[PDB]
RNA sequence: ACCUCGGAGCAGAACCCAACCUCCGAGCAGUACAUGCUAAGACUUCACCAGUCAAAGCGAACCUCAAUUGAUCCA
């Protein structure tokens, strides 16, 4: 549960909340997955890496869309 | 007529190549990539090899 | 001290570097100018 | 047991039917080859024109041949405000009204194949620089094959 | 294959194990003569050992 | 005496390696020519050496199709404008109908 | 051995006796349009377009539109070609077009095109992104009545629906402002449906709007059997399709077999099939306008699978089919490592027995 | 080669098989192409890139090159950091 | 007299096909300096060696030609 994560400081909380919202279920809790190995050990250590990597980083097509919402601001355009 | 010519990169890397020039004309001088450095840099002449 | 001296001459080279691009483009393309000239005689 | 919502039985695999669905997240294939011949048909959409004797005219056409966009000096749209209907001025006009119409119906990209004497032609770069300020790309996307 | 020689009572898990407890418990054959150096222990099996 | 010499090379194993309706995968050579016999068409592209393999994967079919070289390309361009009024010039093209959807959108989550 | 043609040859009519003395293309346009109208011709050789163009049934597809209304020609152009005069001897249009600095005015361009010719070009529009064939099956009407319906968002902005934009469901999240012109005593029926996005059924639709009976341009005061369900594209789904249909009714309707209830936020009663409704009431109204937008999945979407449906949020994702790769042989014979690591299965080390 | 030798009487191993192959536990027979470093001025890159691959062998020369070689080198080796530790076996192959 | 490589006929239409059979050539030249790297799938001169085309990807940019050639050891 994210939102209760009494060990994660709360701006980094909710960087993490609006960074990753595509990851938190309905229940609010953060769900992270690793299948890169047949060990449970490497995939566990992977998982960990992630939520430390998640922590360091919340411390600290994409033409397409940008081009295609340039087209819809061109046509928002029109006022009352 | 042509020969053989190996050019040593500008950028100390040591990264070489050979090729072909006519032998009448002068020190050759390009712009080669250097897989080195990751990059498009100077390359002249140090050694001529054989006769082509 | 191998390594950190290959490292430092490439480092030296690759900083004198552009003014040798830009000074070899501007002899290439003076090479144009003679050979124009003397395509034009 | 807990008893599952009705509304939650969800189909295993999405049938999306758009037309454009593929098209839109470029994955959809291009239709590749014809390298002998002429125009290149990989491509998606395609902008065409056609200057004839009385009138210039213009379409934006799938791959299939299917026409989604059309504009022409043959409209009274148009004849209502050129003085003719074969000028640079023709063109300008038709490209403006063909860059919001497509605008107007989500074609933003198309690939635009102008042989030589078209492309050097003051009309067409009018047409194209009108239909660049106008809000369309002239350049189709990379499909992602992988 | 630890777990293995373990469980069927080929290794005494109570006493210090090394090459010389590895070998009466026949859990791996070391040939010198063809330039083994001794056992590597692997990654194989961890999530049930 | 003979003093003809030379022409002892083998044979080049080239034409069609597939035929009508067979099923080719990407990257399979459908054709090998040392001149334009077969053109590429849809899905199929062509290698330096003239050579057509198949781009997608799927059925080859082999159509007649009309001629219109590309602008730059000169001496095709000349025989186009030297042809006569209301004559088209037809040619031989190779198509691979793709098979299989680019792929599907399937079930991950239930986030 | 020979087989005669099954037809004519292609260059067969053009007489080869005269051949200096024949017409000829001096210009690789005329060729390429006189190729293009051959390549549009049907032929009895196999063809790109017999293997690869879509094959319609020659059905005709039927009209289920309004009747068109009605011009006199003559009086028509003669308006036409006086207002051209006109323009012509206005000596300023003839000085800009020399000097290539002339304009034209877009909003009255468009307002009269949309009077004119905007009909046919949106019945083309909405054929090429197939309602046609979902929403109706086949039979195709002309939209006769400009539907221009936006979105309120902000306090002074409004998103249009015009044919086919995208429209996220943040801009889409309350109900849309329609003006459709109109006479008084003519009834009406507004419908919003998403084709794509129902997650069971493949062939079915969501109902996202369905206003009865209403009274004209005044959209407010009209029987409201649905209320309005904003568009809910999955994650990773893809682009919808969410159209609006106008109806011209005659008579009055009762809606009750299909009156959705007092908030429905259920998706097996918001199950709605275009087809079925207007076979049932066919007889009823006729189809006058039509405008779509597009929507891709948003926040929004995501609040309304939560909070408002009930829902967990489906998740989807777009896969490629696994990579061809050959019967292994026991002997590759000229391939390499690579060839084995393609059969390995996977990256970490093995040791068997040991 | 030697069958039976004149000191010990055992078959003796071909050494210039030796020192041009490399012998998977698998049964496969490793080897690099002929000119991989001979006129690579002439030689185009796809070509060169052809060249400098390691490639498989025929099971006529793989059975020819068993032959030649005594069984020393036929046994699995566990070596350090090997890197055809990997192609040492064969996965998921069926007949 | 020839010995290696390529094109045309013989060998008319998938492939292949000989003669101290009939003709023509080749043992380069020109451009470039990403003529970088890597990698699915294939072709193959009837074996092998050798040879040939290439999707995608990284990085950039926004080759012609028909043969035009020589293995290993060793230097
Ligand atoms: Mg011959
Ligand atoms: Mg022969
Ligand atoms: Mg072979
Ligand atoms: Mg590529």
């Amino acid at each position: 549960h994210l939102a209760t994560a009494e060990w994660i400081a709360e701006p980094v909380r909710q960087k993490i909340a609006i960074t990753h919202k595509n990851k938190i279920n309905r229940l609010g809790e953060l769900i992270l997955t690793s299948e890169s190995s047949r060990y449970q050990f490497r995939n566990l250590a992977d998982c960990l890496q992630k939520i430390r990597d998640m922590i360091t980083e919340a411390s600290q097509k994409l033409h397409r869309i940008r081009i295609e919402n340039m087209n819809r601001e061109r046509l928002r355009q029109k006022r009352i | 007529k042509n020969i053989l010519v190996r050019m040593v990169s500008e950028a100390g890397t040591g990264f070489c190549f050979n090729t072909k020039r006519n032998r009448l004309r002068e020190k050759l001088t390009l712009l080669h990539y250097d897989p080195v450095v990751k990059q498009r840099v100077l390359f002249v002449e140090k050694k001529k090899i054989r006769s082509l | 001290q191998k390594r950190r001296e290959r490292e430092q001459h490439i480092a030296e080279c690759m900083a004198k570097m552009p003014q040798m691009i830009v000074n070899w483009q501007q002899q290439q393309r003076e090479n144009w100018e003679k050979a124009q000239a003397d395509k034009e005689r | 047991e807990v008893d599952p919502v009705e509304n939650e039985a969800v189909a295993p695999e999405f049938t999306n039917r758009n037309p454009r669905n593929l098209e839109l997240l470029s994955v959809a294939r291009k239709e590749r080859g014809w390298r002998t011949v002429f125009p290149s048909r990989e491509f998606w959409h395609r902008l065409r024109v056609i200057r004839t004797q009385h009138h210039v005219e213009a379409l934006v056409e799938h791959q299939n041949g299917k026409v989604v966009v059309s504009a022409s000096t043959r409209e009274w749209a148009i004849k209502k405000h050129l003085y003719s209907t074969r000028n640079v001025v023709a063109c300008e006009s038709i490209g403006r009204v063909l860059a919001q119409r497509c605008l107007e119906a989500g074609i933003n990209f198309m690939v635009y194949q102008p042989t030589p004497w078209e492309a050097a032609s003051d009309s067409m770069k009018r047409l194209q620089s009108a239909m660049t300020e106008g809000g369309v790309v002239l350049r189709e996307p990379q499909r992602i094959y992988e | 294959r630890l777990q293995y020689l373990i469980d069927l009572g080929r290794v005494d898990p109570s006493q210090p194990i090394d090459l010389t407890q590895l070998v009466n418990g026949r859990g791996v054959t070391i040939q010198p003569l063809k330039r083994d150096y001794g056992v590597q222990l692997v990654e194989e099996g961890a999530d049930t050992f | 005496s003979s003093k003809n010499l030379g022409g002892k090379s083998s044979g080049r194993r080239q034409g069609i390696k597939k035929m009508e309706g067979h099923y080719v995968h990407a990257g399979n050579i459908i054709a090998t020519q040392r001149h334009f016999r077969w053109h590429p068409g849809a899905h199929v592209g062509v290698g330096k050496n003239k050579c057509l393999y198949a781009l997608e994967e799927g059925i080859v079919r082999y159509t007649k199709e009309v001629y219109v070289p590309h602008p730059r390309n000169t001496e095709a361009v000349d025989l186009i404008t030297r042809l006569p009024k209301g004559a088209v010039l037809y040619k031989t093209f190779v198509h691979v109908v793709p098979a299989k959807p680019e792929g599907t959108f399937k079930l991950v989550a239930m986030l | 051995r020979r087989t005669p043609p099954l037809g004519p040859m292609p260059n067969s009519d053009i007489d080869l006796s005269n051949l200096e003395r024949l017409e000829k293309y001096r210009s690789f346009d005329r060729y390429r349009r006189r190729a293009e109208q051959e390549a549009q011709a049907p032929h009895w050789w196999r063809t790109y377009r017999e293997y690869f163009g879509e094959k319609t049934d020659p059905k005709e597809k039927i009209d289920i539109g309004l009747p068109p209304p009605k011009v006199s020609r003559t009086q028509q152009l003669l308006e036409r070609k006086q207002a051209i005069q006109e323009l012509r001897a206005n000596v300023e249009e003839e000085r800009a077009a020399r000097l290539r600095t002339a304009s034209v005015p877009l909003d009255a361009v468009r307002a009269e095109w949309e009077r004119t010719c905007g009909p046919y070009h949106k019945q083309r529009l909405a054929e090429y992104y197939g309602l046609y064939r979902d929403l109706f099956h086949g039979a195709t009407f002309v939209p006769r009545v400009p539907l221009h319906v936006a979105y309120a968002v902000g306090e002074d902005d409004l998103m249009p629906v015009y044919c086919g934009n995208e429209v996220t469901p943040t801009e889409a999240a309350q109900a849309p402002e329609v003006t459709y012109e109109a006479e008084e005593g003519s009834l009406w029926t507004l419908l919003l449906t998403s084709l794509d996005g129902h997650l069971l059924e493949p062939d079915a639709e969501y109902l996202h709007w369905l206003l009865t009976n209403i009274p004209g341009n005044r959209v407010a005061e009209g029987q409201v059997t649905c209320p309005y369900l904003p568009p809910f594209p999955a994650r990773g789904s893809g682009i919808h399709r969410l159209a609006f249909l106008l109806f011209k009714q005659d008579q009055p309707i009762d809606f009750s077999e299909d009156a959705r209830p007092s908030p429905c936020y259920q998706l097996a009663q918001r199950t709605f099939r275009t087809f079925d409704f207007y076979k049932k009431h066919q007889e009823t109204m006729t189809p006058a306008g039509l405008s779509f937008f597009q929507c891709r999945w948003d926040d929004s979407v995501t609040y309304i699978f939560h909070q408002l449906l009930d829902m967990r949020e489906p998740v989807f994702e777009f896969v490629r089919p696994p990579p061809y790769h050959p019967k292994q042989k026991r002997f590759p014979h000229r391939q390499p490592l690579r060839y084995l690591d393609r059969y390995r299965d996977s990256h970490e080390p093995t040791y068997g027995i040991y | 080669l030697t069958y039976f030798s004149a000191r010990k009487g055992k078959r003796k191993t071909v050494k210039a098989v030796i020192d041009r192959f490399l012998r998977l536990h698998c049964g496969l027979w490793v080897r690099r192409k002929a000119g991989y470093k001979k006129k690579l001025w002439k030689k185009t890159p796809a070509r060169k890139k052809r060249l400098r691959e390691f490639v498989f062998c025929n099971k006529t020369q793989s059975k020819l090159l068993d032959k030649m070689t005594t069984s020393f080198w036929k046994r699995r080796n566990w070596y350090v950091d090997d890197p055809y530790q990997k192609y040492h076996d064969r996965t998921n192959l069926k007949v």
